[PDB]
């Protein structure tokens, strides 16, 4: 029994073990609580603004658009205290942890952002922050690892299956079904059992509702679309949000393409994989033929998950959004672009957002639009994978 | 059949509790985990708990991990793990087995479908852990349609609108769950369990067995003494194939010695 619908059409739900249904029914009254509460709002507002640094600019970004008739705007997230996006959800569930008298924090990473921003958050609000992020993650990423630690979050490596995200995934879980009665599981992205993906999803909406009063200020009108990669979904669902019941303002997800669909090594279960039940939830899912959760791949270590959020699989499902997918290669592109004409280093995985809004561009360069790409976060992280992919391919 | 509802019939006509160990199919190879199943039965065993191997067990510890880790070393996959089930069917007529999967290698190729596989090699009961009572209808209702168990969990944390959704829903067993987390013998229940016991009965529930962090014969027969039908016990007899990899028959001596320690713990 809940508050609110755990399911969004077909997909979503609550696929967790019985033991941990009470803390997720805790967490969605706590959540509800708090959307009616405006102390709640207030506090969550106040950090948000003074804190986080909110609201982040809207980036008007002529160079990259010049010759065309395509008109776009980066929502600057890469802005935002940490870097990128997920500090925004992060300081609402950290609110919600205090709400619910929880002092402990438990949170799963793979690029490290959301663990970073899990930490900080924990730092300044007084709880005890652990991190799982697979062990191959742990190798990976030595410095996220390591701003973690500086904030005083415990990091875990995990050393199950294939010591990846999803292992993570499946540990904190594990964790959380045996200690929910502390801790908070402070989940990363817009995905997993109800009521995360609403929950993430109310706690990131304000991209879209800040994107949408700026253009509305600068521009008079709403976008032709707004394009954000799909990670989890996250990001993408901040963006989408405010604008769903604007029909004519075009949703756009951006799946990484990998080496290429064809392939088989990317992380576009939405349009290219297989309904299943994994993480608590029922959604697209990279998965063997028999049924094997399997192993994504994206050069963004953001976007490289064998599934999405079920908001995503429902809005694409009734055609209200539509997904793409966006190579390696396309998005090392568009980060160069970036980089050499807006003097502004994207983050990897939203340079797969930056390059298929590239390509609507391209694609059809009289065609009058206004696009607004969701710039999730800074590429600071990403410099030495393109030094050495740049060097590797000989342009040194 | 009715192989759960026999077996207890039996048990209950000699005063003795079930035991009723869980193995993970295919660990640490499919010649030598259907030479575990058999000397688990010889040894004792009422009943038999199989995991079929999954790349995400979310409700299991490390010592239940690294055995389905064993299993996809060895390539074990859940077709090889059906032909199993039908060879120890096969061998052993009476026997209740229980399934432990998880939800998507369920629903991967159709929900009917797969209780339809369980019906066809002779499985009695499934238990899908990562499904909780409030998204089990499709799963339930095909279990039904087929003369399979659906197997429910009975949380430490439960209250009466569950222990009664539990008792009408369920059959075979009920699952008594010792304690939160996850599996392992590193971890025992201490909570009392008489009460959940006492009142699933009242509601007509499927016998109950205990189950996580069992790993001794005194728990075996505190079990019986709470008034549960028996115990299941899964890492302590995995703990006992990871320790003896590299003596296949001393692992085998092993776990008929232990069985055999559990199953008498539970006629008195
Ligand atoms: C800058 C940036 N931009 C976009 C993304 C994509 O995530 P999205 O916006 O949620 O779609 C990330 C995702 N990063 C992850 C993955 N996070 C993650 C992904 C999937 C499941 C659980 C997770 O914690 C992390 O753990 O930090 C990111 O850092
Ligand atoms: O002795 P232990 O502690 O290893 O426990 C053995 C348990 N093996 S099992 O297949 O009954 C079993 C039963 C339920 C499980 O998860 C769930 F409760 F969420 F459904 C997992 C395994
Ligand atoms: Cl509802
Ligand atoms: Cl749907
Ligand atoms: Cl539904
Ligand atoms: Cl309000
Ligand atoms: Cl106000
Ligand atoms: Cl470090
Ligand atoms: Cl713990
Ligand atoms: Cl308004
Ligand atoms: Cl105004
Ligand atoms: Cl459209
Ligand atoms: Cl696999
Ligand atoms: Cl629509
Ligand atoms: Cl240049
Ligand atoms: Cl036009
Ligand atoms: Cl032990
Ligand atoms: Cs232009
Ligand atoms: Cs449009
Ligand atoms: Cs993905
Ligand atoms: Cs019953």
């Amino acid at each position: 029994t809940t508050l609110l619908n755990p399911y969004f059409g077909e997909f979503g739900g609550m696929y967790v073990p019985q033991i941990l249904m009470p803390a997720l029914n805790q967490l969605e009254e706590a959540f509800v609580s708090a959307q009616k509460d405006p102390e709640f709002q207030a506090q969550f507002a106040d950090l948000l603004k003074n804190y986080a640094g909110r609201p982040t600019a809207l980036t008007k970004c002529q160079n990259i658009t010049a010759g065309t008739r395509t008109t776009l705007y980066l929502k600057r997230e890469d802005l935002l205290h940490g870097g990128a996006h997920k500090t925004n959800q992060v300081l609402g569930q950290a609110l919600l942890a205090k709400r619910m008298g929880k002092s402990e924090i438990i949170a799963e990473t793979g690029a490290g952002q959301h663990g970073v921003a899990s930490a900080l958050a924990s730092a300044l609000l007084g709880l005890k922050c652990r991190i799982y992020m697979g062990a191959k993650d742990v190798e990976r990423q030595s410095p996220n690892v390591f701003r973690m630690r500086l904030m005083g979050a415990e990091v875990i490596p995990v050393h199950s299956g294939s010591a990846t995200l999803k292992d993570a995934c499946n540990e904190a879980l594990r964790d959380w079904s045996g200690s929910y009665e502390t801790a908070h599981y402070m989940l990363g992205t817009a995905a997993g059992p109800h009521p995360y993906p609403t929950i993430v999803r109310e706690f990131q909406r304000m991209i879209g509702e800040e994107t949408k009063a700026q253009i509305l200020d600068k521009e008079g009108r709403l976008p032709d679309a707004v394009i954000a990669c799909v990670g989890g979904g996250s990001n993408a669902i901040g963006m989408f949000a405010d604008f769903i019941n604007d029909t004519s303002v075009g949703l756009i997800g951006v799946e990484p393409g990998g080496h290429g669909i064809e392939t088989g090594e990317h992380g576009a279960p939405l349009k290219h994989g297989r309904v299943g039940i994994y993480f608590g939830m029922k959604a697209p899912m990279m998965q063997t033929a028999d049924g094997q959760i399997e192993e994504s791949y994206s050069i963004s270590a953001g976007l490289d998950f064998p599934s999405v959020g079920p908001q995503h699989a429902y809005l694409n499902s009734i055609g209200r959004a539509d997904y793409v997918s966006i190579t390696d290669d396309e998005a090392l592109e568009a980060f160069k672009t970036l980089c050499r004409h807006e003097g502004i280093i994207p983050a990897l995985e939203s340079s797969h957002a930056l390059a298929h809004a590239l390509k609507m561009m391209r694609e059809q360069p009289e065609k009058e639009q206004l696009l607004v790409v969701n710039l999730a976060g800074r590429g600071d992280k990403d410099i030495f994978t393109v030094h050495d992919i740049l060097k590797a391919r000989g342009e040194i | 059949m009715e192989r759960y509802e026999n077996l207890f019939a039996q048990l209950n006509d000699r005063r003795e509790g079930a035991f009723v160990p869980f193995v993970t199919l295919g660990d640490p190879g499919i010649e030598q985990s259907l030479k575990i199943i058999d000397t688990l039965i010889d040894a004792g065993a009422d009943a038999l708990e199989l995991g079929v191997p999954f790349s995400d067990p979310l409700a299991d510890g490390p010592t239940i991990q690294n055995a389905n880790l064993r299993a996809f070393a060895a390539g074990v996959t859940p077709a090889q793990c059906f032909e199993m089930l039908a060879l120890i069917r096969e061998k052993h007529p009476t026997i209740p087995i229980g399934l432990l999967m998880y939800a998507n290698l369920v629903f991967n190729n159709g929900i009917d479908a797969f209780y339809a596989r369980c019906e066809q090699v002779g499985v009695d009961s499934v238990l899908v852990a990562d499904v909780p009572v409030e998204e089990s209808a499709p799963f339930r209702q095909a279990a039904l349609r087929h003369n399979i168990a659906p197997i429910f969990i009975c949380p430490p944390n439960a209250d009466d609108d569950l222990l009664r959704q539990v008792a009408s829903y369920g059959r075979g067993y009920t699952y008594l769950l010792s304690r939160s987390g996850v599996t392992g013998a590193e971890n025992r229940g201490a909570l009392p369990l008489h009460h959940l016991i006492e009142k699933l009965k009242e509601y007509h529930a499927a016998p109950a067995l205990q189950g996580f962090g069992i790993s001794s014969p005194e728990q075996v027969s505190a079990a019986v003494r709470a008034g549960a039908a028996g115990a299941i016990s899964g890492s302590a007899i995995v703990k006992i194939i990871e320790k003896n990899l590299a003596s296949p028959k001393q692992m085998l001596a092993e776990l008929r010695s232990f069985v055999s320690a559990m199953k008498a713990a539970s006629r008195a």
